[PDB]
DNA sequence: GGCTTTCGTCAACCCTTTGCTTATCTTCCCT
């Protein structure tokens, strides 16, 4: 079921968010839904304490059923009911958390703004199956949560194996030449 | 009328590779643009852009996972926890050889130029990484484009950044057209409203999720415009060429 | 009255190491500097676990990275130099009630017994933990503001006295306790032998195809820095029966033994710098053992 | 009431050999010596194999990297040098407790036997693993501390008992027991004979495209630390039906008999360091065998 | 009335194994 799913969410923390410093730190907790990058396939992460909730009969919290044939984006355009759109944007919710966050400086023009920068769930998450999807092995793989990652995040708990990130080294120079 | 300073070889290490979430590697140029604005604040020189090419980099690791670092128990409140192992949290290192070149300008003589550049790199550190070494500093100015051309092959060997842009996103041209994507800069969510846990409490605050744009890179010599190479602060709270996207 | 700490608050690393590239030289020719090279051997051995009695008998086959010196030097040199920073007060996350009264509570630190420990473990050889060992005769030199010291025999699990390295430790005790910065270029040139393993810094690496890893940096045997940087800081001999020295930690917790000596007994960093911060009187120990940590830096989450 | 091992409880390796470079002498003319190079030939026999029969008649081309004598020189010597260092009790890894208990538990071992076995494994030329057979006399010439010590004629299955192997072995005792290190500058000198092939370590090699690959040192034929270790601590006779010296693991295993000595039967190195620590009083040679466990270093725990 | 310590709570993977680029060079001319 969906609805009981939801649910068993809300009597938790119940936290649905895109943008998070959780990843950066697993003692940070700041969780942030913008509205802005929803899409078709945009992945969505949701945070519970220790990762809790109830599975269905096939064996998946909600996380994965939230996450395939696009069924945030369903919920989230109300095909399957304007009161379930309200359940799920009464667990989409903006915490704010900047401690063991970076605090940078960006100029901003005559002055500096300091910003937090949190990683993108759908980056994270999308980009681990795309990039293992279309073979694209330029890549290091992090497990974030650590040893038992549901404290961490729900996509933490569930992709154990680690995520995908781009392997950033720039080609090195000959010394002998 | 162009005035460069250019410090060649800065062999740096310790590196925050963690350039994002999902990049891990070279630093952006958010962190040359900042380092940039760091001395305009500590020397006074206002530098516009900053050209900055990597000449070894190896990041702390194998071929496919980072060496995490050992962490230190540093909270306060978790007395006895201590005698075990601290939890990591995921931070990259890497070690870094770079070649930076500031744009700046100057209305003095070249040695005490070269002398506050020095006094900021000594005191200085390149993406959270200690400056190991780095050679002199010396000044070149581009009066005309051979000019130009004459400061950007100063820099060698060096493999500098230029920007090729976002098709349609990340993911898919990383693989389609193969290029390496980085921070460009950051995108505001919400504003801060809490001010009392930061650096300032004056300056406003906002929480931030990386914009990347996708760059190549290329040795400077190789590079037919200088400025498509010099990174500098836009004006969209981001990072941009001033030669705009590599052709 | 009870002026209570920031919940983030943070100080910047003052002693930043560089990297210890690892070279081989002769003891005659200490100027033939060459690279030693992380090689990758493939080991077969038994397996050996606490519950493996059942799989005892079968092999294990192990890839490991190893470095050893060439056999035709007898002598592993070490590469790194160590910036000493200033304002070793001047928070950066913490607020300026907290830090301040912190740092005014900090002026009468004796640092010259800081700057001696840390240069003594600079000099000592700390820094070579499994490779000083070994060694016949070790012996470093120190270059700073063109001008150069050496040191044969110093013992490294105690401080004696000796003025070279006081010498030294006066103007890093300058640059520490005031501003500005000083750089120690270090040569560390040990008499290890012919053929004898180096031991350079193992990464900390989830990898498949090495049992263990080696740092290398162009391919090159290297140490990391930050291990350096913990070896400089073990000046703690002031912590609860105190015997060898420790590295500065907030709770004294070397983890690599799984014993925190500072942790519990309230004579960890944030029991002692609320104490320094409330007016308290701090001892002067305490007091060299808050300014270590406030030189090593941290974030400070409470 | 049990203490527990430590979960990271690690020991370093105290017998540090270097790897074995074999160079070609004289008998006599000792003086020169011309490195035994690695040579590479492509060889062709029969299939054999234990099944499948139907392929016998089939020829075998494996390319094979092999190590002979010269047709002038007819002694194979091997090089190596030897570091015995101290504090074997001193765990890197799980100082504390445990550790400690069992260096206490451990202060009354016979380190000179444990020593004088070594030294003799060295003397008698065990580090020579199959070279020794062909080798008319196997002469050891162990340097010290600029102590030139010849042995000739040593049976090596059993440690009769000579004063050249205990000299060395007293100070190589005084280390092991203490704190310091020495060295063993080892040369063997063997008689194999005119153009004999001799017997260097072989790598493991997973790509293949060679069917042995001899372990070499800039092309010359050389032996792995490896091995000249395992050979070195070829001193257990303490195991249930001791009939021939094994080497010194925690398992009492050896691999190519496919066999665990000390596994199944409560003389294992784990039970023995936990019956140490916890107040069980172990016998002599259980001591020097988990002593001679700790020399040879490894991890226990989990 | 928080507050700081320690114990109990909640979990579960599908992995892949080098290039990224690839270096700053002589014609006229007359002194």
């Amino acid at each position: 079921m969906i609805k009981e799913m939801i649910e068993d969410f809300i009597s938790k923390g119940g936290l649905i968010f895109t943008h998070s410093g959780r990843y950066t730190n697993t003692n940070n907790s700041c969780f942030i839904f913008n509205k802005n990058d929803i899409g078709v396939d945009t992945k969505v992460d949701m945070y519970t304490p220790k990762s809790a909730g109830i599975k269905n009969e096939e064996g998946e919290n909600l996380w994965q059923v939230l996450n395939k044939a696009n069924m945030f984006y369903r919920i989230y355009s109300g095909e399957l009911g304007e009161e379930l759109q309200y359940l799920l944007k009464s667990c989409c919710t903006a915490k704010e958390d900047v401690t063991t966050l970076p605090q940078i400086y960006f100029k901003n023009g005559e002055g500096y703004d300091i910003l937090v920068p949190i990683g993108n769930a759908h980056n994270l998450i999308s980009g681990t199956e795309y990039l293992w999807e279309h073979k694209y092995y330029n890549t290091f793989t992090q497990k974030l949560g650590g040893s038992n990652p549901q404290n961490c995040t729900h996509a933490c708990n569930k992709m154990r194996g680690g995520f995908k990130q781009f392997n950033c080294t720039p080609p090195q120079v000959e010394d002998n030449y | 009328m162009r005035k460069f300073i250019i410090v060649k070889n800065v062999k740096v290490d310790g590196i925050n590779a963690k350039s994002s979430d999902i990049t891990v590697g070279m630093p952006p140029a958010t962190t040359f643009c900042g380092l940039g604005e760091t001395m305009s604040i500590k020397t006074g020189i206002v530098v516009k852009a900053v050209s900055y090419g990597s000449v070894k980099f190896e990041v702390r690791g194998s071929r496919f996972n980072t060496s995490v670092t050992k962490f230190a128990w540093q909270d306060r409140g978790n007395g006895g926890k201590a005698n075990n192992n601290s939890p990591i949290q995921p931070k990259p290192l890497a070690d870094g050889v770079f070649t930076l070149c500031f744009e700046v300008e100057w209305e003095d003589c070249a040695e005490v130029l070269v002398d506050k550049v020095t006094n900021f790199i000594n005191t200085a550190r390149i993406a959270g990484g200690t400056i190991a070494s780095f050679n002199k500093p010396f000044v070149k100015v581009a009066k005309d484009a051979e000019e130009l051309a004459s400061v950007k092959n100063a820099m060698m060997p060096c493999y500098v950044v230029v920007d090729c842009g976002v098709e349609v996103n990340i993911f898919e041209d990383a693989v389609n057209r193969k290029l390496q994507p980085m921070v460009n800069g950051y995108k505001k969510l919400e504003k801060i409203v809490d001010n009392k846990h930061m650096r300032d409490k004056f300056t406003p605050a906002y929480l931030a999720t990386p914009t990347y744009t996708m760059i190549g890179y290329k040795m400077v010599s190789n590079v037919d415009n200088f400025d498509q190479a010099l990174w500098q602060y836009g004006e969209n709270t981001k990072v941009k060429t001033i030669g705009g996207i590599y052709n | 009255t009870k002026l209570k700490a920031p919940a983030v608050l943070a100080y910047s690393r003052k002693i930043n190491p560089t990297n210890a590239l690892m070279f081989a030289v002769n003891w005659s020719d200490r100027d033939n500097t060459t690279a030693v090279m992380v090689g990758t051997k493939t080991v077969a051995g038994t397996q050996s676990v606490r519950g493996n009695p059942n799989d005892a008998d079968k092999g294990n086959i192990q890839t490991v990275n190893f470095a050893n010196l060439p056999h035709n030097k007898n002598t592993l040199l070490v590469k790194y130099n160590v910036k000493f920073v200033g304002d070793v007060f001047k928070a950066e996350l913490g607020g300026g009630e907290y830090s301040n009264t912190l740092q005014t509570a900090l002026e009468n630190t004796d640092f010259g017994t800081l700057a001696y420990r840390y240069v003594y473990n600079i000099a000592a050889g700390r820094t070579l933990w499994r490779n000083r060992v070994g060694a016949e005769s070790i012996e470093t030199v120190i270059t700073v503001n063109d001008q150069t010291f050496t040191f044969s025999d110093l013992l490294v699990n105690e401080f004696d006295e000796d003025v070279d390295v006081a010498e030294i430790a006066d103007m890093v005790a300058g640059v520490l306790s005031g501003e500005g910065f000083v750089t120690l270029k270090v040569e560390h040139y040990m008499l290890l032998g012919e053929g004898s393993e180096v031991f350079p810094s193992q990464e900390f690496v989830e990898n498949s195809k090495l049992s263990k890893q080696l740092f290398d940096l162009n391919g090159q045997a290297a140490m990391h820095d930050q291990k350096i940087g913990n070896a400089i800081r073990t000046i703690d001999t002031w912590y609860e029966d105190a015997t060898t020295p420790i590295a500065v930690e907030p709770y004294g917790s070397v983890v690599r033994n799984g014993v925190a000596y500072r942790a519990g007994n309230k004579t960890d960093l944030f029991t002692l710098m609320d104490g320094a911060v409330n007016g308290k009187s701090l001892t002067e120990e305490d007091q060299m053992f808050v300014t270590a940590n406030l030189i090593r830096g941290g974030v400070f989450g409470g």
